[PDB]
């Protein structure tokens, strides 16, 4: 059971004088020969993808910062200095910019893999909490970063996603001014964002430290509602070399596609308007902040008192909870409820591979995510308003009511024993 | 005493910690160079009354647009009913009703109001810049960030934006100038 | 058909004669109003694009406007190390440094320069000081051409730029019919250069990396199939 | 023996559900209730001082970077923007600048405490190695940082301490150009230095992580040549609350003095010439890089073929080893030998409190350090040249020959037993 | 004796009348050649130093040179938000923004302005275009005054600045003998302000922190003496 | 085979890693905007021959100083013996002996050398700027960074600096100009 196999430091004198600093003991006993089940599909790779992508972003950023100058008058020029003069330039920038896209794409699949195979269910709450914390940090990071080029979309995205904090009453304008460094956006905001943007990744790495510490102490989830049967465990092959090699193969494929993009379709995920300098006096059409924030942008700009299911007219009972504040609360709740999940699913069961109704609702949820992604880009004119309202309502409904009802009446399936599934 | 001494040491440590932390949260506030936040003299100077005039100030645009009769009549024909914000956000006067007579502007040092209207070109939803030049579904301004329709006099309509376009404190400089601040 | 360029694909390293033609046009036509500050003059020798003769570059540089200095205010000789000039206002337009990316890009410029036909049969009078373009979409439209809800019934709109070229505005030294269409294509390619000079290096890196990573991935697949063999043989 | 007292997680349900993430187990069992001897004097505090100073510097820097603009044309102006407009300004800058001084002062006492009480002797080699690595990183950091204000001393200090790398043959100019971003100093160097300067502190923290991991696995030295007698250990009180409170008291005193300096004598340790903008065309008199690099500056500019003990005329046997290269090697060796110490002292003994000859030689070494500090500021004219040569020679002599001879014939003392020294 | 200032110590928050006098002196004498770019004009209302009336500040600002713009090249009215002007070359000197720190500082300025006496009895002819100072140390010296190995036998050296003031150059509105010495002291204090405006806040913070930390340290000493009591009582 | 396949996978991984690392070490090299490194026309234009003339170029100063007879005679009276660097660093000619006849400069397009000398104002020790205007113990230049005494013609003396002050490639522009590059 949970064989650590510390190696007893019996190799030789080198492995015996290393009794001063244990380090190799840690690596070997824990982070390399960690028994993992055999039943792992191709959905348990994306964590390696995320770690590599994080390293990539940190490196490329440390390189760019050697040529980026945070200032309204010299940011655009420095970015062009990069893409033209520097030796590698375009590569670093395109790899930095697009890799953010892959990062978020990979976390999406990392998260939805989790919702299916009960990875939030006990005893794996801490991992979930830490993951939501990370998600928040990395969203804030990417936001701070999209601003640095001082293009045109930078300015206005910052403007609105800071007016949010100002929507709330009493302490809105104060926070807004304390965050922007002033009444509106200017170089001060740029300096804050650069610093902050150059600091959070390390916090993320530490949090990834705790993320990795947790699911090593707590066994990796597995396609089944079963554990490694610790009591000797013919199942649960080790990590190295088997799963290391599997993950590296998938990672090679992913990097292949990523570099093909970088080299042929690099400006595809971007907004052309970010290639024109900023004008605080003129706003372009369809700001469309980005593609990894459209869901929450839509959940925000949906509630506007423009439907018979408009709960804003009812929330107006209290004269303080206006629309804006309502949408902001709705977004914060869209995330808080995803974090609260493990204490809402009242099921003494596990992976939805044995819960059909859950399968249907979950695929509807994935569809809802895609729809929200597609709607945040389209105007607030009919019919898109009804669509956004329906989708947000279903998100909240799933995460609040649907899981309890299932946990109550959702066991028409024969659960599998013997995690050694030699089929 | 055990309790008193221990708890007092802890309290003093906490107080010192807070006194050290506060400035790390104070430096991010507006600095003195941002404290200035003063006025601007924009000269109307025959810009062909009726289209628009925009000028930068305080980091935000200040819209100075003449009036087109059709725009005017549409304005003056708006009863307070069915008007989201009837407060006439203009700070050059009290909270008087959001009426075009009060909402257009001072009268050149003369006596007339249905000819000029200078407001803050900042959407009250989240601070975007609406597009002018007769746009939207009300012959006024349209915000492209979320779709808020403004009217001729700038009062909010058809969107999430709660209130109309504010009007800063401004007076005239004897028939060719504007004082913003 | 769509008049695809050379670089439109996995290959097409910027046929350079096209770019020299675009340069002959840009400096003699577009430069009167437009500028390219984000473009050094020393790039007209760097590989990939117009590999002109450096001496001609220094001559053409000294023959341009006067960029004064950064340390001692004094009108210099506009050395190549400096950037192309900037036309800012009073009847002038934006900077074309990266206009090929702020819009499939070059096709916009081609189909824009192409198209300034007379005013249609909805507003033949047109406008004073503004001219009509088939493809610009961010211009004003008269009320006579708008529909019942503000949308325009015209394909394009009214742009503040006049027609840049006539039937035979300039001569090509290489020998080629210098009609409007060829000039438009050439200048579009030149602007795409000014925006993406490191395109060919991009493509070559992409090829090399695709190859090396396919190799690595194949080898890893073999290693995986091997290691996982004694556990996937009876089923 | 080595009582960890994991606490068995018997507190309550909170301390039992924490069996998902061990964290509190780590803290309690190891990093708080770590048995430390009773015989500790006031020299075992400076590590807490260093940790706090590092945190202070990191914080103040993260704040400054919100207003500093890396560029030749806007650095000085941004520094003045800080010292005038910003709310706290002068405080952050003076605390950042001077705290570096305290940092190095504290590491000096941390290191010399070590040389006395045989803390480099076995079984504490890894700590020593890690500490020298750190010292290097933090020297490089402070150097990169003194440059950012783009004053006058910045430029020339950078110039010379980069010409060093160019002294060596074959690969000198290449490295010089690859480090400066060009033939000479300009904005590119500034960007590199800012980035680098804003990144190494985290590496230092990690290295401090390993630094703390090591001497927790290996017992804290103790004033004597004795261990905690693991086999139950009435000696070795715990860390919390006793030594925590002692260290915090000393730290309060140190911060008191430090803030008195900051508020009354802040520009004392600085160079006034760093308040005039840079002129690449004019060099001031007595550049005098700083005060924590004068020892090595002197060891460098001492060997010049100007003494009968001039080994440069002899090293000229090989036509490649000229003077400059010789001084550079001498400096690198001045540090490498301090790192090699634990394998040079051939003594089966410990703290020099029982080795008199070692006491005398060690106090001579401290005097040599002070002298080198005082000499790097004075010209290379007679007599200072002889002084610098003597001092460098003694440094090398100590660390190479003196310790072996002692380890041979240096045991006229009765060693103390019973680390419980109830005298 | 040494004519210590007010701020020379643990107290001395910049007696402001002295600074107003120094300002009368600086704008009417030193400003002809020197500048203080690193100094905003609005600081003449901020506390600590000359708490002048804002309106007078705006007037004095508009009455200065023309600082053109940063966005649209056009000679503006020079609003207070801008910085003091800059005199750069052609018989002009450095910037006095932080000259009180690039040298005990203000005493240098006092004992420098003080001292321009005639040429000594080693080189009475002197030099054409250069004038003599008894305290500047970074100036040239004639060979007649140097020793056998290049060192100068004079106290100071020859500075390119002429004598700035005579016996009664300007009047003080408050009523005070405006001799050279008082003006020198006043202008020295003004420059020290221009360099260290946040001095008094520095001192007050230092006091507060010394107090709080002494308190904390005393309490920790008591706690230590207590905890370590049962182990240090028999000896 | 076990050995071949495993080792080959490792080799390919290593190769890819290196191909990815190299640019992270290449970007820090001089960029194309630093590649330029071209020439400058400084006009002597009667600057009162005998004191000095300094101009910025390539990021370093280029010293153009006329000659003072006493400085000259001290120069021409220096035998190659007791001269640290006798190579005449000047790159406008071969490694000819560091003699004042070759070491002063071209002759205005005429025939004379003991009147002008333009060298690179960069100490060969570590790149500091020596102080001019007759300084040091040899009537020339003195480096304040470590104490290196230069002579009248710029040849190193009395210090760690190994070689004299180099002389860039320069020719005259017909009696009032200098071409640096
Ligand atoms: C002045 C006589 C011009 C010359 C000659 C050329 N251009 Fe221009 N251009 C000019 C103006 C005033 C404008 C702004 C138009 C507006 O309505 O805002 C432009 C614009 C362009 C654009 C941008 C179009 C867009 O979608 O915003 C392009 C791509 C452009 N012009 C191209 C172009 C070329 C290739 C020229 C030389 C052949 C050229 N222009 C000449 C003014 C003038
Ligand atoms: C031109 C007529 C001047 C006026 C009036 C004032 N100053 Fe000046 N100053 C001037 C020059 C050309 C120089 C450079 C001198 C040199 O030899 O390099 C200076 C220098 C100073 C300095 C710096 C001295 C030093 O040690 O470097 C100071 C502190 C100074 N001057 C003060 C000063 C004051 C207070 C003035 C008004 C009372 C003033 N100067 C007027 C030119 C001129
Ligand atoms: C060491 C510095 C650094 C780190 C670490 C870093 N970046 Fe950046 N980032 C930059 C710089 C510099 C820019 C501006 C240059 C650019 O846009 O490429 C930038 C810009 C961006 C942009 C906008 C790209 C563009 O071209 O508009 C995004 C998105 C972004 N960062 C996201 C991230 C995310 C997400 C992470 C990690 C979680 C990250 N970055 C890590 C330095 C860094
Ligand atoms: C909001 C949720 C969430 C986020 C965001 C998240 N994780 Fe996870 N992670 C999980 C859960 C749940 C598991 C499953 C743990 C288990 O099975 O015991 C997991 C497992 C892992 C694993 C091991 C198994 C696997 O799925 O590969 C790795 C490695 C990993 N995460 C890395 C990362 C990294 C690196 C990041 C970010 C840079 C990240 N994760 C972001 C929740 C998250
Ligand atoms: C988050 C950024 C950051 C960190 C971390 C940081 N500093 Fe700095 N440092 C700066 C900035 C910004 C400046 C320039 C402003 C200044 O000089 O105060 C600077 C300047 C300096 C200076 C010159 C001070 C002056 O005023 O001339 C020194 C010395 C220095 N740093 C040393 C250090 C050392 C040693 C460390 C930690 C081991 C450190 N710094 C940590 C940001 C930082
Ligand atoms: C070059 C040597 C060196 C450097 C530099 C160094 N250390 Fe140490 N450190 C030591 C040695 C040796 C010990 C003694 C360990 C023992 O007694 O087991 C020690 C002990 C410590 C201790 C515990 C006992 C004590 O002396 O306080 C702490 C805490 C500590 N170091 C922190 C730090 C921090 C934080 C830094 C830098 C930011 C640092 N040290 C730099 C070598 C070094
Ligand atoms: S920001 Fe103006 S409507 Fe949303
Ligand atoms: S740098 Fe010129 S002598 Fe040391």
């Amino acid at each position: 059971s949970g064989i650590p196999h510390d190696h007893y430091e019996p190799k030789t004198g080198i492995e015996k004088w290393l009794h001063d600093r244990l380090p190799i003991v840690g690596l070997v006993y824990d982070t390399i020969m960690i028994p993992t089940p055999k039943n792992l599909n191709w959905w348990w790779i994306w964590g390696i993808v995320l770690a590599f992508t994080l390293v990539l972003q940190i490196v490329t950023g440390i390189v760019l910062a050697m040529h980026y100058t945070p200032h309204v008058d010299l940011a655009f020029a420095s970015v062009e200095h990069i893409m033209r003069d520097v030796n590698g330039g375009w590569a670093m920038r395109y790899i930095h910019a697009n890799g953010a896209s892959l990062f978020f794409l990979a976390v999406y699949i990392h998260i939805f893999r989790g919702l299916y195979y009960g990875s939030y269910k006990a005893p794996r709450e801490i991992t979930w909490i830490v993951g939501m914390v990370i998600y928040l940090l990395m969203m804030g990071t990417a936001f701070m970063g999209y601003v640095l080029p001082w293009g045109q979309m930078s300015f206005w995205g910052a403007t609105v996603i800071t007016g949010l904090f100002g929507a709330i009453p009493g302490i809105g304008p104060s926070i807004q001014a304390w965050l922007l460094g002033g009444p509106a956006v200017d170089n001060a905001t740029l300096n804050r964002f650069f610093s902050l943007h150059y600091l959070l990744p390390f916090v993320i790495a530490a949090l990834v430290a705790i993320h990795i510490w947790a699911f090593h102490t707590t066994g990796n989830n597995n396609p089944t509602g079963v554990e490694v049967r610790r009591t000797a465990e013919k199942d649960t092959l080790p990590f190295w070399p088997y799963f290391v090699i599997k993950d590296l193969f998938a990672l090679a494929l992913v990097l292949l596609g990523f570099f093909a993009v970088v080299a042929y379709m690099p400006n595809y995920l971007g907004h052309p308007d970010n290639y024109v300098q900023a004008n605080p006096l003129s706003t372009p059409a369809h700001i469309v902040p980005e593609w990894y924030f459209l869901p929450f942008y839509a959940i925000l700009r949906a509630f506007a008192a423009d439907v018979w299911v408009v709960i804003l007219v009812d929330g107006l009972t209290f004269g303080i909870v206006d629309a804006k504040f309502f949408g902001v609360i709705a977004m914060f709740g869209a995330i808080a409820v995803m974090a609260l999940a493990p204490w809402l699913d009242t099921s003494k069961v596990r992976s939805g591979a044995y819960r059909p109704k859950f399968r249907m609702w979950f695929w509807f949820l994935v569809l809802d995510f895609v729809v929200l992604t597609w709607v945040g880009a389209m105007p607030t004119e009919y019919p898109y308003d009804w669509i956004s309202l329906i989708a947000s309502t279903y998100w909240f409904a799933y995460f609040l009511v649907i899981l309890p009802l299932l946990g109550a009446t959702e066991k028409p399936e024969p659960i599998p024993a013997s995690i050694e599934e030699d089929f | 005493r055990r309790d008193f001494l221990y708890h007092a040491t802890a309290a003093t440590g906490v107080v010192v910690t807070g006194a050290a932390v506060w400035p790390l949260i104070n430096q991010m506030n507006a600095s003195a160079d941002v404290k200035a936040m003063a006025s601007i003299f924009v000269d109307v100077s025959a810009v062909e009354v009726g289209t628009q005039l925009t000028v930068k100030w305080r980091g935000k645009p200040v819209f100075i647009r003449r009036r087109d009769e059709k725009d005017i009549e549409l304005a003056r024909s708006v009863p307070l009913g069915a008007l989201r914000d009837t407060s006439a956000e203009n700070a050059n006067k009290p909270g008087a009703e959001a009426t075009d007579e009060n909402r257009t502007l001072p009268a050149f040092d003369g006596t007339n109001t249905g000819e000029w209207l200078v407001m803050l070109g900042v959407c009250t939803h989240l601070g975007c810049v609406p597009m002018g030049d007769k746009s939207g579904d009300f012959g006024g301004w349209f915000c492209p960030c979320h779709g808020s329709h403004y009217d001729s006099a700038g009062r909010i309509r058809k969107g999430p934006a709660p209130r109309n376009l504010d009007i800063p404190v401004a007076a005239f400089v004897d028939e060719t100038t504007i004082k913003l601040g | 058909p769509d008049h695809a360029f050379s670089f439109e694909g996995i290959f097409g390293k910027y046929d350079q004669a096209q770019l020299r033609r675009g340069f002959q046009v840009y400096n003699e036509v577009c430069s009167a109003c437009h500028g390219m500050k984000f473009v050094p003059i020393r790039t007209l020798a760097d590989d990939g694009g117009p590999q002109l003769d450096p001496t001609f570059v220094r001559e053409y540089a000294a023959g341009l406007d006067t960029i004064i200095d950064k340390d001692s205010g004094e009108e210099r000789d506009r050395k190549e190390t400096d950037m192309f000039p900037t036309r800012v206002g009073d009847g002038m337009g934006p900077d074309l440094s990266v206009m090929a990316k702020a819009r499939g890009g070059p096709e916009y410029i081609y189909n824009y320069v192409i198209g300034f036909e007379e005013n249609p049969e909805c507003a033949p009078e047109g406008i004073d000081g503004y001219y009509y373009n088939k493809t610009f979409q961010i211009g004003g439209v008269p009320d006579t051409c708008k529909d019942a809800a503000g949308v325009k019934i015209t394909h394009g709109s009214w742009a503040r730029m006049p027609p840049p070229l006539v039937d035979d505005q300039v001569t090509y030294e290489d020998g080629t019919p210098a009609t409007v269409d060829q000039m438009a294509q050439d200048v579009s390619a030149f602007l795409m250069w000014a925006a993406e000079p490191k395109l060919v290096a991009r493509k070559q890196m992409g090829l090399v990396a695709m190859v090396m990573l396919g190799l690595l991935s194949v080898m890893l697949y073999l290693t995986n199939k091997r290691l996982w063999a004694p556990y996937k043989g009876h089923k």
